[PDB]
């Protein structure tokens, strides 16, 4: 009746129900999906993907990866995800203060490297607390 | 005194069946472990999928992926996974004798050994001597997530993509059998854009085969077969579209292949552990078995003797008055 | 324990019959003769007995023995004291005593009766020699079977049956097939449970463990095998089963 | 039955008419308090009831009848005494003058308890009159009559025919042991003259199981014949389920490590052990302890803290005793547990469990 | 030891006294053998406050003063009841254990203890 | 056991090992405790290196005795 | 056994061969359980070099060459105190344990170590 | 040498002629099959046996006899 | 144990069963430490199951006596 889609951590599958839209981020930045969707193999940024399905539509933050889709189905392999409703909203803001501050604080390239990857990863779980 | 050979022996009776839960306890949590790799495996499986067929579809000499990177091996940083508690084995220091020998193979080479300890067992070991450059302690884990997972990848991802340090290589106990696992050391990076994984000695698997560990049982014992499993490689559609570029998109999959050679390797190295911890407690709690059955017979022996002894006194002064 | 014996050997000498003896027990016997001596004044032995413990007892225990004439078998319960078996009454017991049949609270609690442990209880006379080949082969198959399923009950616990190998699936279910067809329907409970009792003979005792190792009854199932007598009333009472379950 | 008071022996060890049980354990373990709250149960049942004391301190014999005469024991109690000062031939003669008193109602077709406050010291009492009278002894210098000493003493207390008039005299000798050792001289005599064992332990009277039975290693040789119906069907599953938790006590250090088959019976047992708690000198009826043990063996019970099972029973017994009284006379009258009042029961379970969770 | 003597306030803490005790004697087999490590986190808390009331347990007397070479001290009962209602209650669960070894009072372990981080200092 | 304690001693001598008996009975308790853990705190580390220290004082060759001077 | 008598050379060896028997002695009920693999690093030195002091004590004899066979050894006394001053000074801890055992010297300790580490 | 037919004897734990040599075991582990068999080995040499059951049973010491007569020793 | 040991045999028990008293020296330190290496090399794994059959020439049944040729 649609595509069904697939969201597969390196130990835990999350998501495995049918939904009709997903918008995921990407290293372009913003695809929408309807099904039949041609077949496209694309890298996934380290950002929210909203899943609109029939009556309520949510994000599930996901921390980077890959995405190819093809005959109405959507693999997405993603080195940690976490569901924006199960992400307690205030608490995520506490630990984008804790990035913050160490981006600040960060001197040297791999403390330059480490903060910077692990803010977007803090500042793109607070952007799932709130929508 | 009989009572306090009574109470050793009611002492012995009850470690008799403190290291017999222990057996089981461990026996339930490397099934548990054996049950959580195999939820990882679609993981793996379609990472592979993948994998196979962008080194297929590349075929460009100018692609060049940092975690692929080849640089010359002025330093070498060594993960080295450890337990976090005793009583297993000789599984945290059969390791650290092949993490000394090593780091002692890096010393004619040369080449400025580092370690990277995760696990109880050795960060006191590696606190311990301050004459070892060691970057980061890390919190092993019993169950490990990809959370606990991605920290340790950060620190490897973060210590290569700058030219300070080359050829992350690890290692970690396999798990074989239950009674000997040797720990086998493995290059982690720098990630072969093929996805073959392959140990520092020189012997390099295909990533589509890797074998999972199914603990079972042989005629009378509980033992432990990897069965090495083919995934077959489809071919990606004629028609498909990439969305970035086909070195952007493979920047992207090799963190989550970094990713997955950890986690499984934290995984190979709990049930590891675990497995070294029932081979342990089943040995104590037979040890205890032959010891609580050689102290019933000498405390009989002192039993009878004491009763033997006792009347003797009372039968001569029975016949002294 | 030597007038009841007195009595037993009248029907050996005279009626020319096969007697059954029985002591219980056969420790209250040494135990009274301990208290005698004492009272007689006797210097005593070790750990308290009667001086002529060793004599006392051999001389209840080669009254009873099979002449030409008839045969006088005592089956006699045996108190081991402070659970010592090297305890001078049990030791002077054990020397005469040719088979100990160990009944076991646990297996009561199962439901198997007679309430026999199988593993625990031994005999001289299971020898090849005595008993012949084919019944020595056979008991040590059921032995090995049940002690290998007495070792996989904390595998079966952790894994399951499902992932037990191949030959270790078949040496349970094996294995409870004999547990089941060890126990039996008595005459002494007929009125007690109303199925009536079964006498099974040696010839058919061995035919059947025979069938239930050699496998070719894995396909009944495993109650069909409980308090039956005969293993051709084994697969009675499965086809029955069969023929029960359709309606 | 003879019903002692106590969930823990009446349940798994219980003690019938006519039979001969041994209470046994070491010094200060609670044997004195399981033959008095035995006692004191027996207000309403007609047994008569005889308190020998043999070797006691005379201050505690005058504390066990200031202990009866508050709770109205004495209208039905005879108390034989011989204080330690008194000489061994009366120490000697005193449980065969109590024997004697209970035999006399026995055979005018009366049922009596009797309890001989340590088999210990009447041996050790003929011992001295023995090696006195140059009789030559044997193992820890007894003569070798002190079994003849008591099983001609309990032997004569049993449960009489219906052509005699069926009088009983149910025997609960005390036997205090030295250091748990069971295989001494005058405690191997005793159990092996005696129907049960009853065993007390001081490592579980210092932990809080009290009274400190020792249900694993106590037996009943009777078995379930003593009990009536309502209470086999109940602590039918009391026994398998903390037979169940005693192979599991390894286990409770790894409650968490475990499926939830294992960690239900760990749960389980450790609310069934509360049950098993009582104070001193709080005998419960036979209907009290039906609930007590249909609560517990059936899963409503699972919901509280450990330091709540004994708040939640104590007002769950003073619940149907009020509210719910028909209870009371299913069982009492039929002696069975009925479909009837196993639906009452539960209705007082689930309207106590809602008092007691918003409290 | 009875609540119709003593009251119920001291007799609710002999019994968690000796409780706790006797589960500190059940386990100094398996702690010498597998170690504290091996513990539940209840069971190394009733490990650490047995090893504390059993300290506390021990008293300087004015007998003993030749023996103890400290001073002895009388205790009350309901100095010795408020003294063993923190021990079990976890408030003193950050002094060490030879805090409470031969002190009179509750009062008299926790002045001990601040001199135990005073010289731990020097 | 001494069961005249400080009294056999002199002013100086109890003054300094007047709780020496006491203090290496409760060090000779911790030390076997030590054992039985694997990471212990410095309150602890430092009363087990302060009791083998105290061990140590405590040894001599044979007939070669300390006067009460060379004791304190 | 007294230095006034044996010599200070040959006391303080007699000393240190006792001492190490000794916490091999004591350590019997942890490794009776646990075995070897739960000692510390020192308990586990002491454990082995106690290990081959107890099989350097043993000896050929003269009298017990009709039992094994094997011809007896005279063993004297400055052979013997340096025999036991190679092993507490841990020179031979390389060597397998049962090179020690039932041979004179402490140099046919050395050419047995030879054999069991030759032959393959 | 005096040959007991054992081979673990005759090869190991070898009995002279002249030899006490101890049989020693707990019960029922086959003391007295060791001294029968080495009393039935002795048909070809000039050994004359002599068995001593001191205290056992009757019925034992039968079968050693009917043992003895049906193989000529 | 025999105290008589080489002096009672014959000259081919002497010759013959020496072999055997050094292979049973060899095989009770193998099968120790058998199933704690549980990777039996040939230059044990042979000397094991060689050790294993030993025990099968060693089997006699009741009443059975062999030979000193049949032995040998
Ligand atoms: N169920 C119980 N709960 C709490 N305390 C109890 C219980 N039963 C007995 N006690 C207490 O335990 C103490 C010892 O009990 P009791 O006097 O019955 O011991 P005993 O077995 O007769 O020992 P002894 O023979 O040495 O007097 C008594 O002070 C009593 O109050
Ligand atoms: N070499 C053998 N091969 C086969 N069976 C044997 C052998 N030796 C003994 N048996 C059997 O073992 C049983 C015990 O042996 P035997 O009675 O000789 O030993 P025992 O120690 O003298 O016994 P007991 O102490 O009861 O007199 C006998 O029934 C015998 O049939
Ligand atoms: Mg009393
Ligand atoms: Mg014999």
């Amino acid at each position: 009746m649609t595509l069904n889609l697939c969201v597969l951590t390196p130990n835990r599958s999350i998501w495995n129900s049918e939904v009709k839209e997903i918008i995921l981020s990407t290293n372009s930045g913003q695809i929408g999906v309807l099904p039949n969707h041609a077949p496209t193999a694309t890298a996934v940024d380290i950002g929210i993907l909203r899943i609109r399905l029939n009556d309520q539509w949510l994000t599930l933050a996901l921390m980077g990866g890959f995405a190819r889709i093809g005959n109405n189905e959507i693999t997405i392999l993603v080195n940690d995800a976490e569901r924006g409703s199960d992400i307690d909203p205030q608490e995520a803001q506490q630990t984008l203060e804790i990035a913050e501050a160490n981006l600040r604080k960060a001197e040297g390239k791999r403390q330059k490297i480490e903060a910077n990857l692990a803010l977007r990863r803090a500042r793109t779980r607070v952007e799932a607390s709130n929508t | 005194n009989l009572r306090e050979l009574r109470d050793r022996i009611g002492s012995v009776k009850n470690t008799q069946k403190i290291t017999e839960a222990m057996k089981l306890v461990a026996a339930a949590k490397v099934r548990r472990a054996q049950e959580a790799v195999v939820n990882g495996r679609p993981f793996s499986e379609t990472l592979v999928e993948v994998l196979y067929n962008m080194n297929e579809q590349l075929q460009t000499e100018d692609v060049d992926v940092p975690l692929t990177k080849i640089r010359t091996v002025k330093k070498v940083a060594l993960m080295v996974v450890t337990g976090d508690r005793g009583l297993c084995g000789g599984f945290n220091n059969m390791l650290l004798k092949k993490a000394e020998s090593r780091i002692a193979e890096l010393k004619k080479l040369g080449v400025d050994y580092t370690i990277i300890s995760i696990g109880k067992k050795g960060n006191t070991y590696f606190i311990r001597r301050p004459e070892i450059p060691v970057d980061r302690y890390f919190d092993g884990t019993n169950l490990p997530t990809a959370k606990e997972a991605q920290a340790i990848a950060d620190d490897v991802f973060s210590l290569f993509v700058s030219e300070e340090v080359d050829k992350v290589e690890m290692l970690y106990t396999k798990f074989v059998s239950l009674v000997k696992s040797d720990p086998v050391i493995h290059t982690l990076l720098p990630l072969s854009p093929k996805g073959e994984i392959c140990d520092i000695n020189g012997k390099c698997v295909d990533a589509a085969e890797d074998e999972l560990f199914r603990l079972t049982t042989k005629e009378g014992k509980l033992t432990v077969e990897r069965d090495m499993i083919k995934t077959e490689t489809p071919a990606f559609s004629p028609i498909l579209e990439f969305e970035q570029d086909p070195a952007q998109i493979l920047d992207a999959l090799l963190p989550l292949y970094l990713n997955s050679q950890i986690l499984r390797a934290l995984q190979e190295s709990l049930a590891s552990e675990l497995a070294a911890r029932m081979t342990a407690m089943s040995n104590a709690t037979d040890n205890a078995n032959e010891l609580k059955k050689t102290l019933s017979i000498n405390y009989n022996r002192a039993r009878q003797a004491k009763i033997t002894g006792e009347i003797l006194e009372i039968v001569a002064g029975a016949n002294a008055c | 324990g030597l007038t009841a014996l007195t009595m037993a050997e009248y029907f050996r000498d005279v009626n020319e019959q096969d007697v059954l003896l029985f002591i219980d027990n056969i420790f209250r016997f040494v135990q009274a003769g301990s208290e005698v001596s004492a009272l007689l004044g006797r210097m005593p032995s070790a750990v308290g007995y009667q001086p002529t413990l060793s004599t006392e007892m051999g001389s209840l225990q080669e009254r009873i023995t099979s002449t030409k004439e008839g045969s006088i078998t005592s089956i006699q319960a045996v108190y081991v004291p402070a659970d010592d078996l090297t305890d001078p009454a049990p030791a002077t017991t054990f020397a005469h005593l040719d088979a100990t049949t160990v009944l076991s609270r646990g297996l009561a609690a199962k439901g198997i009766y007679p309430a026999v442990d199988p593993l625990d209880s031994t005999s001289t006379m299971l020898q090849p020699r005595i008993v012949g080949e084919e019944h020595y082969e056979i008991a040590q198959r059921v032995k090995e079977t049940l002690q290998r399923y007495k070792e996989l009950q904390d595998i079966i616990a952790i894994l399951g049956l499902d992932e037990l190998s191949e030959e270790d699936r078949l040496t349970v279910a094996r294995a409870r097939k004999i547990e089941r067809f060890l126990s039996q329907p008595f005459f002494v409970a007929e009125v007690f449970t109303g199925s009536p009792g079964k006498y099974v003979g040696l010839a058919e005792t061995i035919r059947g463990f025979q069938l239930i190792l050699s496998g070719e009854l894995d396909s009944l199932p495993e109650q069909a095998f409980y308090l039956v007598g005969n293993i051709d009333e084994a697969t009675a009472k499965a086809m029955n089963l069969e023929m029960e379950s359709k309606l | 039955p003879l019903q002692t008071g106590l969930i823990a022996i009446d349940a798994m060890i219980p003690v019938g008419r006519g039979q001969r049980e041994l209470i046994i354990g070491d010094r200060q373990t609670g044997k004195t308090a399981v033959a008095t709250d035995t006692i004191l149960n027996q207000q309403g049942q007609n047994v008569i009831c005889v308190y020998v004391a043999i070797g006691q301190k005379a201050s505690s014999v005058a504390q066990v009848v200031t202990n009866f005469q508050e709770r109205g024991a004495m209208e039905y109690t005879i108390v034989v005494a011989e204080t330690a000062d008194s000489p061994a031939t009366l120490q000697y003669l005193a449980p065969y003058t109590g024997a004697a008193l209970a035999e006399y109602f026995m055979y005018r077709e009366r049922h009596t308890l009797i309890i001989y406050d340590d088999l210990s010291k009447q041996a050790q009492a003929y011992r001295q009159m023995s090696l006195l009278l140059r009789r030559p002894p044997g193992r820890e210098a007894y003569p070798g009559d002190v079994f003849y000493l008591h099983s001609r003493l309990l032997e004569r207390a049993a449960k009489l025919s219906s052509l005699l008039g069926e009088g009983s005299m149910t025997a609960l000798p005390i036997v205090e042991t030295q250091a748990g050792d069971v295989s001494a001289y005058i405690p191997t005599n005793v159990i092996s003259i005696t129907d049960g064992q009853i065993f007390l332990s001081a490592d579980l009277f210092n932990a809080g199981i009290r009274p400190a039975i020792n249900v694993g290693i106590s037996v009943s040789r009777v078995g379930s014949a003593a009990q009536i119906k309502a209470m086999k069907k109940v602590a039918g599953k009391l026994k398998l389920e903390l037979a169940q938790f005693a192979e599991l006590e390894a286990f409770a250090q790894f409650a968490s490590d475990l499926d939830k088959a294992t960690q239900n019976q760990l749960a389980r047992g450790q609310r069934l052990r509360e049950l098993l708690k009582q104070p001193q000198s709080a005998p419960l009826t036979v209907e009290e302890q039906v609930m007590t043990i249909y609560t517990g063996t059936n899963g409503y019970l699972d919901s509280l803290e450990l330091d709540q099972v004994r708040k939640y029973l104590v007002e769950l017994r003073t619940y149907v005793k009020t509210n719910k009284p028909e209870f009371q006379e299913i069982i009492s009258s039929t002696k069975t547990f009925t479909e009837e009042a196993e639906a009452l029961l539960k209705e007082a379970i689930q309207e106590q469990m809602e008092r007691f969770l918003l409290q």
